[PDB]
């Protein structure tokens, strides 16, 4: 969450102030807030 | 953690020029800005069988630089570590050790897409023909998604045997290696029973037939090893555990052809990337003289890595000839193919830096007639001596009660502990006492 | 129960003080004040474990208390805290190299405990019914507090058949995967013995509550955990010690994996100490090895003991003192131990002649003392025992004067055996 | 971007600059000067080619680092592929899982190859549609040029199932044995016929043979489970084998060159043995390097020339290599310029040649990467003396490096 | 085909009366040597002699190893000639011992007369007879046979799963049933012969091969099965219990009149290379009744054994071997026998020269050696064709002479120390 919200890009695409952007953004944000696994899900390993 | 935690870089400017004091490191400022040049010609992917010396008495920075290029270099190479008496192999020739140890230092990031399936099962039904095996297995995996029913092979069949698993539970199933795990029963056949002896794990999710692609990151070494002591599957090949079962010796016929071969072809089609990374061979001083030599026509090698040897000898007797003395204890014949980087020897003034800083990386409120004071100390005997006593004195000063180190725990300290070389005198004053 | 009195099994660990101060004769060690509060500080950084790789030179005369320092270390620092005692000759291994087996000895001494709450069932089958038509049946477990039912599964059914609990049997019941484990026979446990029946070892129903959470531990060695990850023959380190996991991903992977579970919370550390006893024996390979596996995050903290002085290292011709190089020395902080007085050799023959249960004279010890300080203090604890049997032999109850005259007349020191090695004695 | 194969310290080596006389170029193909070894090279090197000579040996000397590894890398760049030179360390032979002499002797032997011709027809097509009827089946390929129906026997319906039977999949059917290779959902489809008949050519040599025939699943070749294959059936057998393959239109040999690198490192044992190997009719050529002058035999106390014992250096030749001089030098550091991606001044040359004629050849080599990365870290296109000077300052070299040993280290 | 250091010797060249001619069957000069080595070979062909060993001595260049060669091709093909070199005892999967001892067995061959016989041919029928027999149909271009086979051999049938069609060899005496394929007309060709192959097999097998069959076992159907993998190590086969036992087979055979003995002749190269310990070995075995003739060579004069570093003895062999072994010394050649011996290596390997030629050839020879003389033909055969003459003149020699120093030229330039 705090390197997704760092990141200059994200903050540019928020200042657009477009619609989806915005909530595009702000939903990512809540996502990232419920446990990120859905986020970022824990990848099984295997090997090659 | 302590002897390397201080380290995090070099400390170079943008025009690569050594920085005073910065990164954890100061003085040695012609040493860190010519590791800067090694580094640079590390990340260039352009050479190979480069070899650098750090050459020093002892506790002169040489293994902090040599870890320095590392974190330099980041996570994403492979940094090899190894020392001169791990050559001495009981199972594997002494120069197949190295010739390993050469071929691990070289890093390779591929890129590869993996199926699976996976989902509640309904059923399995064995589709039975006769040869008088079993031909087939059709799985009917569910999932909150959707269904799926689904024909696979006779191992797959076996492997969930092995399993031990029932209609009805939860499987993970890969399609690439073939192996097949039980997540559990369905979390819905947990309220049959008030107890049971299972492992419940609720519908997997998504589609049933899944592709996913990863970006792993192995060795050449790797993929050596997995083309000498293969496992693989579908056979009996398990007999691996009985068969040899050493460091399997491996041989240059396969070695420099068959996994090049494999590893050219899957570069040139963008699957794959070399990643050339660093082998930091520590105490170099006791390689035969078989590996000295034989270190030439590696490092003269197209595919060897960056090298980097550690000199901490002046000059003696070199080890495996027992009469030939050379400087560094390295023969001129390989010396001659290294770029060698002096480590001065360190002063008051920045063994004093030295000191600090490693007493604020262990976390250690040592006050300032306490740090001068090691100054002296520090002066009489060895740096590593005098940053080595400060742990004990924050015991001492915790055990009397206070915040902050003063003089006499520095003190209680050191005489409590002696020194190398009062140490030496010691046993020079009581020579024929100590057998 | 039954395991002797060896001659490190006096010292419970080290006299010292909530400060590190040293005890005269506290918990078995005498004397030796400055080395015992070194051993002492180094001990408390030990319990304290955020600094790893941490070497120590005990160094000193023969028979000084070094070894004992050692022991007393070790029973100080007690369990859950991995002390393993090795002796410097113990690493010239034939099926694997000195660095391997120094590698094996490191990672030996570094503990790995994973902590779960695995939730179980305890209590007293009471009755277990079940019908074969899969069967079905159910079970009746009762605690001193309560009573309960619960319907038996397949696989529930098979465990317990398998394991052959009847009623009256108190057991445990892992839920998560289904383990049973019978702690013993109740009180109700009694078959109405009217057959072959040859157990009545009865015991108390479980108290408290019938679903109880309880925690468990386990506690592996980073030895262990890359011993059974090397090959698919998971039971090398009971088996045998053959071994030789490469330093690839093997080693690397556990120390990457422990990593990550410290910084979870699954398993953080346990740091320990490795007892190097005669560290001269070990070859210039080794010293040159340890140098930099003393860098290593994952390093215990190493003590080596030591009698040589300036004497050539092992497997060279350079004269060094301790016998090591002082490459690895500098990396040492020397400690050294000083000869025992009169008055600290006659304390430690008492202490020694009390824990073998030998009442002495007052003249005896005297004498005892005397002959300690004449020649070795090892020579005049063993004369201890000796002394005593022959006292036995004339039935008496403490040994005396001619007794120990007895005795040291008999057996002969190096000493006096040299000076009696008189003849060519076959050179 | 990057293959396995780098820049390395004998890259610019292509081969040897030889006239169609055995005349060696000025600087030609990568080699400069050396111009009496290289024509001696030229010469062994013709009579490899041919092969009618069994059994010889050319060792070459001189001062250290005198393009000693460059001929013999020339020479093998120049026999090129098709042909075995196998290069080893004098090291390589010390292992634990064979003896010496064996090692000696698996050398000797992968360097010797064995050419042999078959014709085979293979099959490249596009499948279309399979059935199979629990066993027999049918198949249809197909080409760009043409389709075709299959009844296809049990075993390769067996094998067509085990992939996905709709179509898309191009296979490969070698109807010897009838392995099937999936190359992709139909990478393109091939041209012309559907099936070919194709000749295969295999040089394959007698260490292999040997590996192969020694055991069951005998090809540990690829891991050297090789130890001390049995000389009293495998070895004599398969060279009575290989010998009546010959005359009769089976398979011919194709006589190999095996480079000896360092070779004082081997044993007085090592050489006995050589005294007879290099006597066998099916003995390589092999040519051998070394550095040391009149040194002592590892195994003896003997000082002998090169280490070797006299009883082998009579078996062999013996080539000088003279020292380098400014021309030499700065041609060798200009072509090694050219191989890297480097470009230099001419007094940057000028004094990268005096800086490496003063201690050493290579210490120069090895700056000139050092000077061009220093170079492009001051925003610069060329290398200059400043840059060269301030690599000579940072990096030492062996006679420097030895004489600020004016503080003691450890012994 | 291709040529060799001793491809050229193609015997001894000794008449009737066992005097040495001067120079024929490839050797020049060496008379008494050669006559010497006459004299060792014809107690080879008597055979009734075992325990000798004959030392060819003499310094390095000398016709020693020529003439072990010259021993044995004129003793031939039937009697087996094993070479070995000292450098080869020192082996680390076996002890020296052992080595030494299978060299000894392997020398010693064995000719044995094996009248075996085996049909070939492709299948037509195949029906058992739980089962008493199986009648199977067999074809060739020779007409069809019905042969009626152990039902023994119908398990190895079933297990080469041979059927209606397919091309087979049953061998009679062992049922080794081997499917070559299947017939072209449904692949092998169908065999053109008679179906009943009978023919003598007059191979020779050697001595050790009987030891090394013994070994291990060969089969299967149990967990045997594992032993076929596992390296294959070869192992000390003990002299108790399994070469005694060879021993007497062997005479059980050749007492009824199946096998016949042909003692061989072991050739040890480089003795000085020998451990004492392999010296006392050797010299306490060859002393056994079954042991075959050595033949020694020696390359160097008295220097020190390997082993003792403290014990010198001529020849780098202590006395206890030195005695009982006969000493045949070879000595230098001179500038004729120099100048015979390349004008026989160069007609040999196909070179034609000139005289004045030939004649700075013979002086490079008596100044440098012999071998270097000879190593110098080739390349200046190849210069010669690459300038285009055929032939090799003067011009030649002498400047590839100054491509390719020599072992004193080589060390006169070492002599700068660096
Ligand atoms: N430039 C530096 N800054 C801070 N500490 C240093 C520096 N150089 C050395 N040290 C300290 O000295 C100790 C030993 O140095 P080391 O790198 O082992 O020298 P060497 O490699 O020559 O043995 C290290 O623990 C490190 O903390
Ligand atoms: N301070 C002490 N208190 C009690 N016993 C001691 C003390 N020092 C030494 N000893 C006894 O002396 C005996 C031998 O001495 P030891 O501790 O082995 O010294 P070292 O290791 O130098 O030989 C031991 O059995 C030990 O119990
Ligand atoms: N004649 C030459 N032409 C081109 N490059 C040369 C020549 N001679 C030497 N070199 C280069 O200079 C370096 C000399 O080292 P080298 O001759 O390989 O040392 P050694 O052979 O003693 O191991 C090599 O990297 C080689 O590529
Ligand atoms: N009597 C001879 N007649 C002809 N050629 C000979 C004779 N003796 C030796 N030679 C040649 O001289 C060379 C000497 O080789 P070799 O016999 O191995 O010498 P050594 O006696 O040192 O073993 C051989 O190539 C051989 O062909």
């Amino acid at each position: 969450y705090d390197d997704f919200m760092a990141q200059t890009t994200t903050k540019e695409t928020l200042a657009t102030g477009h619609f989806m952007s915005v909530i595009n953004i702000l939903m990512q944000l809540r996502k990232v807030c419920n446990h990120p696994n859905l986020f970022d899900p824990r990848p099984v390993t295997s090997p090659f | 953690i302590a002897s390397h935690s201080h380290v995090k870089g070099l400390g170079l400017d943008e025009s690569g020029l050594a920085k005073q004091a910065a990164s954890g490191l100061v003085g040695q400022e012609n040493a860190r800005e010519a590791c800067g040049v090694i580094v640079e010609l590390i990340k260039s992917k352009k050479m190979a069988g480069r070899a650098v010396l750090l050459a020093g008495p002892p506790g002169t920075g040489k293994t902090a630089l040599a870890l320095a290029i590392a974190q330099e270099l980041g996570s994403k190479v492979p940094f090899c570590p190894m020392v001169g008496s791990e050559v001495y192999s009981t199972e594997i020739k002494k120069t197949e050790v190295l010739m390993e140890n050469f071929r691990r230092a070289i890093g390779l990031r591929i890129k590869e897409t993996k199926e699976v399936y996976e989902g509640e099962v309904t059923e399995l039904t064995p589709c039975e023909t006769e040869n008088k095996t079993i031909s087939h297995v059709i799985i009917g995996l569910k999932t909150a998604k959707g269904t799926k029913q689904l024909k696979l092979d006779p191992s797959i069949f076996e492997s969930l045997q092995k399993e031990r698993v029932e209609a009805g539970d939860v499987i993970y199933i890969e399609a690439n290696s073939g192996a097949v795990k039980r997540q559990g029963r369905c979390d819905t056949y947990a309220t049959e029973f008030d107890l049971e002896a299972e492992e419940y794990v609720p519908l997997p999710k998504g589609d049933v037939h899944k592709k996913k692609e990863i970006i792993q990151d192995v060795t050449l070494h790797d993929l050596d090893v997995a083309n000498a002591r293969p496992q693989g599957g579908q056979d009996i090949l398990s007999m691996m555990g009985q068969l040899m079962k050493p460091k399997k010796t491996e041989i240059t016929d396969k070695l420099r052809g068959e996994i090049n071969k494999v590893v050219n072809k899957y570069i040139d089609q963008g699957i794959a990337e070399l990643v050339p990374g660093v082998l930091f061979v520590d105490e170099v001083h006791m390689l035969d003289i078989e590996c000295f030599t034989y270190l030439h026509r590696a490092l003269e090698s197209s595919i060897a890595p960056i090298v980097i040897f550690a000199s901490n000898r002046g000059n003696c007797v070199i080890r495996g000839t027992e009469d030939i003395t050379s400087p560094h204890g390295i023969p001129l014949d390989l010396l001659d193919r290294v770029m060698i980087i002096r480590t001065m020897l360190y002063t008051p003034q920045e063994m004093k830096q030295i000191i600090k800083i490693r007493a604020q990386t262990e976390g250690i409120n040592i006050s300032e007639e306490a740090l001068n004071h090691l100054g002296e100390i520090g002066t009489k005997t060895t740096l590593r001596y005098s940053v080595q006593l400060l742990t004990p004195a924050n015991l001492l000063a915790k055990i009397n009660g206070k915040d902050s180190i003063e003089k006499e725990h520095v003190e209680e300290i050191s005489e409590l502990f002696y020194d190398a070389k009062s140490s030496a005198k010691i046993l020079a004053d009581q020579q024929d006492k100590y057998m | 129960r039954i395991e002797r009195i060896g001659a490190h099994s006096h010292i419970r660990g080290l006299g010292l003080d909530d400060a590190l101060e040293p005890r005269q004769a506290s918990q078995g060690m005498v004397g030796q004040l400055a080395a015992r509060r070194a051993a002492g500080v180094v001990l408390e950084m030990i319990r304290e474990g955020k600094i790893a790789g941490r070497a120590v030179l005990i160094a000193g005369q023969p028979g000084t208390g070094k070894t004992a320092i050692a022991m007393g270390m070790a029973q100080a620092l007690g369990p859950d805290t991995p002390f393993t005692a090795i002796a410097g000759s113990e690493i010239f291994s034939l099926e694997m190299s000195k660095t391997e087996a120094l590698t094996q000895a490191f990672r030996r001494s570094i503990g790995v405990r994973i902590k779960e709450e695995t939730e179980i069932i305890e209590g007293e089958v009471v009755e277990i019914q079940i019908d074969r038509p899969s069967k079905v049946g159910k079970l009746t477990l009762k605690t001193t507090e309560m009573e309960t039912i619960y319907d038996l599964g397949t696989k529930m059914i098979e465990s317990l058949t398998k394991d052959k609990v009847q009623a009256g049997d108190v057991i445990t019941i892992d839920k998560a995967t289904g383990k049973i484990s019978k702690l013993g026979r109740s009180f109700t446990r009694a078959r109405d013995y009217d057959a072959m029946g040859s157990q009545t070892k009865f015991v108390q129903c479980p108290d408290g509550e019938l679903q109880k959470r309880k925690e468990v531990v386990h506690t592996v060695s980073l030895h262990e955990i890359d011993v059974i990850n090397s090959r698919t023959q998971g039971f090398l380190a009971l088996f045998s010690g053959d071994t030789g996991e490469i330093k690839s991903e093997v080693r690397e992977q556990i120390n990457a994996k422990v990593a990550e579970w410290r910084e979870e919370g699954k398993a953080e550390i346990i740091p320990g100490v490795l007892f190097i006893d005669e560290v001269h024996m070990l070859d210039i390979e080794s010293f040159s090895f340890l140098n930099r596996a003393l860098e290593s995050d994952m390093a215990p903290v190493l003590i080596m003991a030591t009698n040589r002085g300036i004497t050539r290292i092992r497997g060279t011709s350079y004269q060094s003192p301790h016998g090591i190089p002082i490459d690895l020395l500098d990396r040492l902080l020397i400690v050294s131990t000083t000869p025992y007085s009169e008055k600290d050799t006659k304390q430690i023959l008492r202490i020694r002649c009390e824990e073998e249960d030998v009442e002495m004279s007052e003249d005896a010890y005297t004498v005892l003392t005397r002959i300690g300080l004449e020649t070795s203090l090892r020579y005049a604890i063993q004369l201890i025992t000796a002394a005593s049997l022959v006292c036995r032999k004339r039935k008496g109850t403490e040994v005396q004067v001619d007794d120990i005259k007895r005795v040291y007349s008999l057996f002969l020191d190096e000493s006096r055996s040299t000076q009696y090695m008189k003849e060519y004695q076959d050179a």
